[PDB]
């Protein structure tokens, strides 16, 4: 399963391949993938 | 050292336009060919080639570079070998090369 | 049962079979990954028309229409002549059936996938001995129902009947015949999944709740109630429509939404007596029909449910 | 600076003169071809997927999408999708019984690179799952830019 | 030996038989031995004549 | 020209059919097959010819 | 969007004077030129840096956060 | 890689003689007769024999050989078919010329 | 007689959607164009 965030109520959900794309709390049909937890390097130039 | 002439110097409002060189630069040595004409594909996004148009052909004719014109039209583009019958000029010769 | 006419790319120098091959699309080459030898060069990547060989098979045809300069006499005569074709007549029936299916689905405001699946089912089940004495209306309605179920947007028998004028006996017989045909072709030549089941009452609840204008929280509570309603033997035998309607009514009265059973049954085309009767059975197990999280949070408790 | 050219201060460019953000969006859908064929977002493997691109699939997740904040470069795949194939079709050999899927992924533009900013997954009017992926990049003035 | 990732370098080597070798994926066997009559497709270096045009 | 062009040859009795290279079948996603306009017109010609043969 | 850290032309630090500039304009009722002079910005390159800046981060902060924590 | 070596002499085109196909020449040149208006068989796996995309007319795929010359897509020039029309039909590009010749010659003896 | 089939809403809906999505003002060209969002003045 992977972690998503509702685009309206900003609730974290845990969705699988079989689960429908929908917020179980408010019912919104748009989810934003949670930001990756691995560090990303940036140059200060 | 001081410049002999004096320079008009001051703030001015400048705008950055949408055209960037990194979004236009593209070169091709070889690449995919279109199914229909078997010539270099169009579009820099697909590693396509540049057009050697009629005006370019006329300029090369004026220069007299016949060999360069032939190389551009054959070696840098579609080049196909076909078998023709001496009785009929039709290219309907079945060639079992193997 | 025919000539091979197959080309296999292998590196003569490496001789490894199967070979490691890399397709350099940018360079237009096919190169051996081990030695780097180029095996084939000058590889290829409106002038044509697209078609779907699943609903139309192999049938190439062109229309005749007006141009920048044209005389109506030639167009009329040419269309008349083109109409009188014997070979094309056979497929024109399928095309007309597709047109009517499209009209029905579009009037039903169904998604494109539903009508595409309906057309596919109609084409697969057409031209068979079993379906020869049944009305085209029944055939089309059964195909539409099958497509709706296959698209996870399953509708109900009454809902489809609201558009297609076919009686229940003919509709059910045709549906069974079509399902048998689909199963037979799935075996001999997939088709069905958990969705193919008949009851599937969970799918109906959101649409009924939308028709009644209830909030999504009430819709989810009704879905949970209907899901747990199958554990009671006194109700599991009821129609899925009745099960879903009774669950929705129970949740409506749980949340004290000012909608009476007289209007719930009128909107969902279900008898008010039936609704209240089902509520009577479910009231004896109200405790197992309410979400533990909801009752714990306290949005509402068991109290807000009048019992006769 | 002759013939409508200009000379710009490299120090000013370093300090942030005429610097811009570039956002590019890619869209992809799960198409259902009939009751038999259907496409799915997946991370194709070298043993079950045919004609998969030469790029790197290491950045994809189990859902076939790159999480935001990850860096991507040329030829990198950002949306991984697979579709089934019909049997009795062998192309350049290399087609064994193991292969049952083919790649239909959406690769990043060859000359573009950056960091994935926002990826959203939703359903279209027809209920099919589709995703939108946005990539950020920084454009700094160069010796060819127009002002 | 420089290869196709360093200018000046080379990208393809064509033997007298007409077959073409991509220097990429070829370093596994080491540097190739060149023979007279072969062709090396090398990056355009300084002083190479090239035709420069502007449309129209 | 008696050898290369006679007036009788301006009327078509045998229509040559170009090979697929002249009328290739394009593909968008390679899961959907498209046929050339020449292929469509040739199919129309064949259907009309068969209809006329069966009629007469 | 936010005040630049350094002046583009010369590199003087100007990102630590935005709040002071706003405070001088509001509380002290000082003119923009007088405030710029009081802040120590003598060259017009820095004067324009602070005078022509547009604060769009304030508008961007009006939207609800995409992700909570 | 390039195209395979051939034993035929290499020459340069010096003259082009235009003309019109005779029906006999079309039939002789043709390698197959097309009599089906389809492109693929009922299985949509291989091209139907005698159809529009008959394998004897050539190949436009990198994976299939030509049933006539047994060569790949990059070597097969393509082979022509033919359709025997039920009745003679005019050439759209020669209708005016045919009309002029008809007005010039007698419509009963051809003199 | 069924009103749901007598009146087809797709006529109006598809006609308007097509005429607005494409510039062909039928069933003139370029009547509808994708709004420029490169900058506010544009
Ligand atoms: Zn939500
Ligand atoms: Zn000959
Ligand atoms: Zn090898
Ligand atoms: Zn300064
Ligand atoms: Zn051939």
């Amino acid at each position: 399963t992977l972690k998503y965030i509702c685009a309206e109520c900003s609730s974290k959900l845990s969705l699988s391949r079989t689960d429908a794309v929908r917020c179980k709390d408010c019912g919104h049909r748009i989810l934003l993938k949670a930001r990756t937890k691995r560090l990303v390097q940036f140059e200060a130039r | 050292k001081k410049l002999m002439a004096q320079i008009f110097f001051g703030p001015t409002y400048y705008q950055r336009l949408r055209h960037m060189v990194d979004d236009k630069i593209h070169a091709r040595a070889r690449g995919p060919m279109q199914v229909l004409t078997r010539q270099p594909v169009e579009g820099r996004s697909r590693d396509g080639g540049l057009r050697f148009g009629e005006m370019e052909r006329d300029c090369m004719i004026a220069h007299g570079a016949a060999s360069f014109l032939k190389e551009r039209l054959m070696e840098a583009s579609d080049a196909f070998r076909v078998h023709i019958c001496g009785i009929c000029g039709l290219m309907t010769v079945i060639a079992k090369l193997n | 049962r025919g000539p091979n006419l197959n080309i296999v790319l292998t590196c003569p120098e490496c001789k490894v079979y199967p070979p490691k091959i890399v397709e350099r699309f940018s360079e237009g080459d096919v190169v051996c990954a081990l030695c780097g030898l180029v095996l084939s060069d000058k590889l290829v990547d409106r002038v044509g028309e697209a078609s779907n060989p699943l609903l139309d098979g192999n049938n190439l045809s062109t229309r005749i229409g007006k141009g920048e300069t044209t005389d109506m006499r030639f167009t009329k005569e040419l269309n008349k002549a083109q109409g009188k074709n014997v070979m094309d007549k056979k497929d024109n029936e399928v095309q007309a059936a597709f047109a009517k299916i499209t009209m029905l689905c579009d009037a039903a405001e169904l998604p494109k996938i539903v009508k595409d699946c309906a057309k596919e089912a109609y084409k697969l089940c057409h031209d068979e001995k079993t379906l020869k004495g049944k009305s085209m209306e029944s055939i089309m309605a059964a195909s539409i129902l099958i497509g709706c179920r296959r698209a996870e947007v399953a509708r109900t028998f009454k809902e489809i009947q609201s558009l297609i004028h076919v009686k229940t006996k003919e509709f059910g017989k045709t549906l069974n015949i079509m399902k048998n045909i689909l199963r037979g072709k799935s075996e001999d030549g997939k088709i069905d999944t958990d969705n193919m089941s008949g009851a599937q009452n969970l799918t109906y609840i959101p649409r009924f709740c939308s028709h009644l204008g209830l909030p999504m929280q009430v819709t989810t509570s009704a879905e949970y109630t209907a899901k747990k309603c199958k554990e009671i033997k006194e109700i599991a035998g009821k129609s899925p429509i009745t099960i879903a309607v009774v669950s929705i009514y129970l949740n409506i009265l749980l949340f004290q939404i000012p909608i009476t059973a007289a209007k719930v049954g009128q909107t969902l085309q279900v008898t008010e007596g039936t609704i209240k009767s089902g509520y009577k059975i479910l009231y004896e197990h109200r405790d197992k029909l309410v979400d533990p999280q909801l009752i714990a949070n306290g949005v509402v408790s068991l109290d807000n449910l009048p019992g006769v | 600076n002759q013939e409508d050219s200009m000379i710009m201060n490299q120090s000013s460019i370093d300090r942030g003169l005429f610097r811009s953000l570039f956002f590019r969006s890619y869209m992809d859908q799960e198409k259902k071809y009939g009751m038999s064929i259907t496409e799915t977002f997946e991370k194709p493997q070298r043993t079950n997927t045919l004609r998969m691109k030469h790029g790197t699939y290491d950045k994809l997740d189990d859902d076939g999408l790159i999480a935001p904040g990850v860096r991507v470069s040329g030829e990198d795949v950002i949306i991984g999708k697979t579709t089934p194939i019909s049997p009795d079709e062998e192309e350049l050999g290399q087609r064994t019984a193991y292969h049952s899927k083919r790649d239909a992924s959406t690769p990043l533009r060859s000359t573009e690179n950056g960091i994935v900013d926002q990826v959203l997954v939703t359903t279209n009017q027809d209920g099919l799952k589709f995703v939108k992926v946005r990539v950020r990049t920084t454009k700094i003035p160069q010796i060819g830019d127009k002002f | 030996r420089n290869g196709p990732n360093e200018h000046p370098g080379a990208k393809y080597v064509i033997r007298d038989s007409g077959d073409r070798i991509d220097l990429r994926y070829s370093k596994r066997a080491g540097d190739i031995q060149l023979q007279y009559g072969w062709k090396v497709e090398r990056h355009i270096m300084d002083n190479d004549p090239v035709l420069f045009n502007r449309q129209p | 020209n008696e050898v290369f062009s006679r007036p009788e040859w301006m009327i078509l009795t045998c229509l040559p059919v170009p090979p697929p290279p002249v009328r290739p079948s394009i593909s968008f996603n390679e899961s959907q097959r498209g046929e050339d306009d020449l292929t469509f017109k040739l199919a129309d010609i064949l259907k009309a010819n068969i209809s006329l043969e069966t009629l007469e | 969007m936010i005040v630049p850290v350094r002046c583009f032309s010369c590199g003087k630090v100007v990102g630590d004077k935005w709040e002071s500039y706003l405070n001088l304009l509001q509380e002290d009722e000082l003119d923009e030129g007088t405030a710029l002079s009081r802040l120590g910005l003598k060259r017009y390159c820095c004067r324009r840096m602070i005078l022509t800046h547009v604060d769009l981060i304030e508008k961007f902060l009006r939207y609800n956060p995409l992700e909570k924590r | 890689v390039g195209q395979q070596y051939s034993s035929a002499p290499l020459r340069t085109v010096k003259e082009v003689q235009f003309g019109l196909f005779s029906p006999e020449e079309v039939r002789a040149i043709s390698v197959a007769k097309i009599r089906f208006p389809e492109t693929m068989d009922e299985t949509q796996t291989r091209a139907k024999i005698g159809g529009l995309n008959d394998p004897r007319l050539g190949s436009i795929d990198r994976n299939l050989k030509c049933q006539t010359c047994q060569e790949g897509m990059n070597e097969c020039p393509g082979h022509f078919g033919h359709i025997d029309l039920a009745k003679p039909v005019f050439h759209v590009g020669f209708i005016a010329k045919i009309k002029k010749v008809c007005e010039c010659v007698c419509m009963h003896c051809g003199k | 007689f069924n009103m749901k089939l007598a009146i087809n809403a797709k006529t109006i809906t598809s006609g308007l959607k097509y005429a607005l999505a494409t510039g062909n003002w039928g069933e003139r060209a370029g009547v509808s164009q994708v709004l420029n969002r490169y900058t506010y003045s544009s």
